[PDB]
């Protein structure tokens, strides 16, 4: 490829920091931009670095090493609004009418501390009609990984995570429904690293 | 503001009776707005062709007017300009012995 | 060792009134001009587009139209701004180009100079007043800083750009940079300056590249009174120098000028005052005259 | 000062033609489009200046057509349309062809389908907070459902009291297949609001998960005896139970 990213996937934890790192394949190409963007959104560029050596834009500095064609983006107080897909853009020396070669990005994701985790599993009942029924993981802990669903008829989504503003509490959160009457809250997430200090009903 | 220095001279040898080309080389002058004429016993030449104006290392601008003149042991030949440095427009007459 | 120097020549008479002149060399040869009429630049040399793709070319034409334009409104803007308020006329000129040095070395520069004063330089990543300019010009430079896509485009002109099309343009017209054009002499006396003094003019005209050697002898003697004038250029891309020489009535005798240049190949123009060669070419040289000196 | 695009979602036939619109930053003179799959690779198709293509990639086809009519938006036309270009399409504009930022629009989404007939709008339930999490927590999460849902054309939001909330929500960021082994799956996607228990526990209060669908316009034929699948919204209700 044009344009080498890594990694793929980065978490980091709200206000530390992160480092992402990009080489370019062709010497031609050895002028870089570093591109933003949040998930369903057009990308915003968050800075240029056509120079050798540091360039800090606050919280963030690209590095340049056009010697080695290796630009790096570094991440200072990574902030929850720094959830996002990192693009590195290379453009084509000595051309004054070209696109952008964008590289396949990595996905940061910024976490937060969790002060004390009350990890569990709670069955929801449907607002109109009982015969539907969700399990709900919460208030789990940053190391806690949500594994991906073996059997068809269950489905359970990614780690999400809330903040509650006023009350500045945050919770990490999985949810799970089956259409076979033949589920449990606890036979489920079963495939999941889950924690032994879980909570049941 | 900078008066500017003008120098006639031809392409070839003066010989009568032979085509040649006839140079008027003005230089030394600021502003670049200029009014070069060529003169054949006064008379205004038409087929005057003009260099691209330029300026030297001391930022000082250039021009070369230039005509094809056939010279003769009878006629003149001078160059009139007419710049802002000068109240009066200078013309210097074509010495072929100089 | 070769400069590459584009000229440009702006000149602002009012609000509405401008004009925009620009000529390009490589050396002592002119490669391009584009004069404010001109919406497009234009080549003087079959070669001077070098090396550039067609594609390349109009990329480069098209940003430069941009450059142009945006130029005028940005001076006119920083007029009004500059003190005391609108010093009509504004004569800027701007010099910018490359000097190419044997292997990739290669050293850009873009000077420029507010009424024929040499003020302003680009230099690195940034727009900078030099020693002298005056003061009231710190603030227009700030404010010219603070264009991100301008001191990109201007580094990648400087740093990439210029070398890169030199390079190509060098190889593109060596045939015609490399020209050895065959010099021409012929004499003249006129009675300046001091009393019984005669000055010997020594005409030569049509060699190229400009380095040349004319000098008065007396055989093997170098007369040292010898004046050489300046380097005046030919319409056909050509040189014209003279030398001088003030002797006394009927010193003129065993005087000769000779003429050193490459394109002769050792077979230097040796013109002996007083010769058949020297009276035949006198014969068809006359006019009708008197003396007048101005210098 | 920002890059305008007009559909934010558009479902086509195959073979039918298409007009994707955009409106540049005023004074900005390089225009661009760009092909996103996924919401992963972003790939080049055109640069457009002076009323003339400057630039164009590979994968822009003889099907593609751009142009910029005085006074008229700077159009991207697909004719005739093939399954493969269901992409997002970015439109770009520059004061530079190069070395200057390029500044991005919010992108159509569009979405080439061989039948109309595989078009469906989601189905939202709303899941009351579990009594246990109340008594152990002391906090309240209700999840929502938005199920059966194709194509990947949804819009959740919270409204709490009349209000769009956005403290304490937590929606996924990129839906799941009910049947991943399947083409032409419909797609499931989930949210999450976290209150205070004396917040929830007050009748009083109302919360509703809001979901909008970008579904077909009313120039599309329905042949199916079902109800027409249109850019439409489906919201799900809850109060507070004491
Ligand atoms: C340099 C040689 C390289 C090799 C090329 C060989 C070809 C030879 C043929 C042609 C020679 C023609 C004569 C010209 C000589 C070359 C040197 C000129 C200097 C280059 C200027 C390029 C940049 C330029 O045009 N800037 C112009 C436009 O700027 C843009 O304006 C936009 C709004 O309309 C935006 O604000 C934009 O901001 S952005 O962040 O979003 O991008 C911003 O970039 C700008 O107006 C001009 C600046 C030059 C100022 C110099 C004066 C200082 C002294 C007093
Ligand atoms: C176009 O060409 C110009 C030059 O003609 C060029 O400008 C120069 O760029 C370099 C690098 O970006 C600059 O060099 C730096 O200068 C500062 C101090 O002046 C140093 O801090 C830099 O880092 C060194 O020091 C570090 C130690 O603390 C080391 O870790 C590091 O390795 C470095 O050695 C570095 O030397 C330089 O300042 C400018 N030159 C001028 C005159 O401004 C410009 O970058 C080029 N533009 C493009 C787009 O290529
Ligand atoms: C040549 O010089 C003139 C002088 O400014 C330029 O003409 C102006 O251009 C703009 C746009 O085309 C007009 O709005 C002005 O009315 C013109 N002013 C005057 C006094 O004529 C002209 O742009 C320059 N030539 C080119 C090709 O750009
Ligand atoms: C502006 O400049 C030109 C020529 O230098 C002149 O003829 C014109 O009258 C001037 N404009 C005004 C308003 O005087």
């Amino acid at each position: 490829q044009k344009v080498q990213q890594s990694p793929e996937s980065l978490s980091v934890p709200e206000g530390g920091m992160a480092s992402l790192n990009c080489t370019s394949s062709d010497r031609n190409f050895q002028y870089f931009w570093w591109y933003r963007q949040h998930s369903g959104e057009g990308p915003k560029a968050l800075m240029s670095i056509f120079s050798d050596g540091d360039k800090k834009e606050g919280r963030f500095t690209a590095h340049l090493n056009k010697a080695s064609l290796h630009v790096s983006l570094h991440i200072r107080d990574s902030q929850p609004s720094d959830s996002a897909l990192y693009f590195c853009a290379a453009s084509e020396q000595n051309n004054y009418a070209q696109g952008l070669t964008f590289g396949l990005g990595t996905r940061v994701s910024v976490f937060p501390y969790i002060q004390n985790p009350d990890p569990a599993v709670y069955q929801l009942r449907d607002s109109k009609s009982s015969d539907k029924s969700v399990c709900l993981f919460t208030d789990f802990d940053s190391q806690t990984n949500v594994s991906q669903s073996k059997d068809s008829d269950v489905y359970i989504t990614d780690k999400c995570v809330l903040d509650m503003r006023s009350m500045d509490f945050k919770s990490n959160s999985a949810v799970a429904w089956s259409n076979k009457s033949d589920f449990a809250c606890a036979n489920a997430f079963n495939n999941s690293i889950i924690p032994e200090d879980t909570f049941f009903p | 503001q900078k008066t500017p220095q003008i120098q006639v001279y031809s392409r070839h040898p003066p010989e009568n009776g032979k085509p040649n080309i006839l140079n008027c080389y003005v230089t030394q002058f600021h502003p670049p707005h200029i009014e070069i004429q060529m003169l054949k016993n006064g008379k205004k030449i038409p087929k005057v062709e003009m260099s691209d104006m330029s300026f030297s290392k001391d930022w000082s601008f250039y021009i070369l007017a230039h005509t094809e003149f056939t010279p003769t042991e009878t006629d003149t030949y001078a160059c009139r300009v007419k710049h802002a440095s000068m109240a009066e427009p200078k013309t210097v007459y074509w010495d072929r012995d100089m | 060792n070769y400069t590459f120097r584009c000229l440009q020549m702006s000149s602002f008479a009012n609000r509405s009134w401008s004009r925009t002149d620009s000529v390009v060399w490589l050396g002592d040869l002119q490669t391009h001009r584009w004069s404010n009429d001109s919406a497009t630049i234009s080549f003087t040399k079959p070669w001077s587009q070098g090396k550039l793709s067609n594609q390349q070319w109009e990329k480069l034409q098209h940003m430069f139209q941009v450059y142009r334009v945006s130029f005028t409104r940005d001076i006119q803007e920083l007029v009004k701004m500059m003190s005391p308020k609108e010093d009509y006329p504004i004569e800027i000129q701007l010099s910018a180009g490359c000097e190419m040095y044997p292997g990739n070395a290669s050293e850009s520069f873009l000077h420029v100079a507010f009424q024929g004063k040499y003020v302003v330089r680009f230099w690195g990543t940034s727009w900078q007043t030099v020693p002298g300019a005056p003061s009231w010009l710190d603030l227009p430079i700030k404010v010219l800083n603070a264009d991100q896509g301008t001191s990109a485009t201007v580094q990648m002109l400087l740093n990439d750009t210029c070398p890169l099309f030199v390079r190509g343009l060098l190889e593109a017209g060596k045939s015609d940079l490399e020209k050895q054009e065959k010099p021409v002499a012929w004499l003249s006396s006129v009675p300046s300056s001091a009393h019984g003094h005669r000055q010997l003019v020594c005409h030569v005209s049509g060699f190229y590249p400009k380095p040349v050697w004319v000098m008065w002898m007396r055989g093997d003697q170098e007369q040292q009174g010898t004046h050489r004038g300046d380097f005046l250029p030919n319409a056909d891309e050509t040189w014209y120098l003279q030398a001088t020489l003030d002797v006394e009535a009927g010193e003129e005798a065993g005087l000769a000028c000779r003429v050193k240049h490459s394109s002769l190949g050792g077979q230097d123009i040796i013109l002996y005052w007083g010769s058949l060669h020297h009276i035949l070419d006198a014969q068809k040289m006359v006019w009708n005259h008197r003396h007048h000196h101005h210098h | 000062p920002k890059v305008l695009q007009i559909p934010s979602h558009q479902i086509i036939d195959m073979g039918q033609m298409v007009t994707l619109n955009c409106d540049p930053v005023s004074n900005h003179l390089y225009f661009y489009w760009y092909k996103q799959i996924l919401g992963q690779q972003m790939e080049f198709l055109v640069n457009f200046y002076n009323g003339k293509v400057m630039e164009k990639s590979k994968l822009f086809k003889d099907q593609f057509s751009v142009e910029r009519p005085d006074g008229s938006y700077f159009t991207l036309k697909i004719q005739p349309t093939a399954l493969e270009d269901s992409a997002v399409y970015f439109c770009a504009s520059s004061f530079w062809g190069a070395y200057a930022e390029q500044f991005f629009g919010p992108g159509t989404r569009l979405t080439v389908l061989e039948d109309l007939k595989n078009v469906f709008p989601p189905e939202v339930a709303v899941f009351e907070p579990s009594e246990a999490e109340i008594s152990h927590t002391q906090k309240a999460t209700l999840v929502c459902l938005a199920t059966g849902f194709y194509p990947d054309h949804v819009e959740l939001s919270w409204w709490v009291n009349g209000k769009e909330v956005h403290s304490g929500v937590c929606t996924d960021p990129q839906p799941l297949k009910e049947q991943p082994a399947l083409n032409d799956s419909r797609y499931a996607l989930s949210s999450r609001l976290r209150v205070s228990a004396t917040f929830w526990q007050n009748p009083r209060n109302h919360f509703r998960c809001q979901v909008q669908f970008y579904g077909l316009s009313e120039n599309d034929e329905w042949t199916q005896d079902r109800a027409k699948p249109v850019t439409q919204i489906v919201s799900a209700e809850a109060w507070g139970r004491a």
